[PDB]
């Protein structure tokens, strides 16, 4: 009989809504207006979005 | 006539089958937790034919990844029934000799 059904928790995605913008007056502080990413390479060297 | 085969009937074989059945049920209960073990059932009519086998039990519920098809609720009931019937077979076969001895000795 089909009586036993398991459930597993999984990550379906991420929340890509715009984060809270903090005005700091610093020249080297940048925030992406709307959607978009900054391409950076980590310690190993593989590129990725941040 | 007048031979032990006819005097004892089939009660001489039933006691053995009830012992084999009890062994299989004991195996099923012990192997209930070991994954991959398939519950074994004994067909009574087969040992009846052998007197005059070791099958598999199809589960009523799915496994949980173990593959073990032993239902401990079923095994306890089947072990209780076999033990009760085993004692009756001893009573039946035991009285066969008690009547047989009384006929010979006349007392």
């Amino acid at each position: 009989h089909p009586s036993r059904v398991f459930s597993m928790t999984e990550r379906p995605g991420h929340n890509f809504a715009q984060g809270s913008v903090i005005t700091t007056g610093r020249d080297l502080d940048v925030t992406i207006e709307g959607s978009g990413w900054i391409s950076v390479l980590d310690h190993t060297g593989k590129e990725g979005l941040t | 006539a007048i031979s032990f085969d006819n005097a004892l009937g089939i009660h001489q074989h039933t006691v053995g089958v009830r012992e084999r059945n009890a062994e299989v049920i004991s195996t099923n209960i012990a192997q209930a937790n070991t994954p991959g073990y398939k519950a074994r059932g004994l067909d009574f009519a087969k040992e009846l034919q052998a007197a005059t086998d070791k099958l598999y039990r199809l589960p009523t519920q799915p496994d949980t990844g173990d593959g073990n098809t032993v239902d401990l609720d079923l095994e306890r009931n089947l072990f209780m029934q076999n033990q009760i019937r085993h004692q009756a077979s001893l009573d039946f076969l035991g009285s066969k000799f008690k009547n047989l001895t009384k006929a010979i000795k006349g007392e």
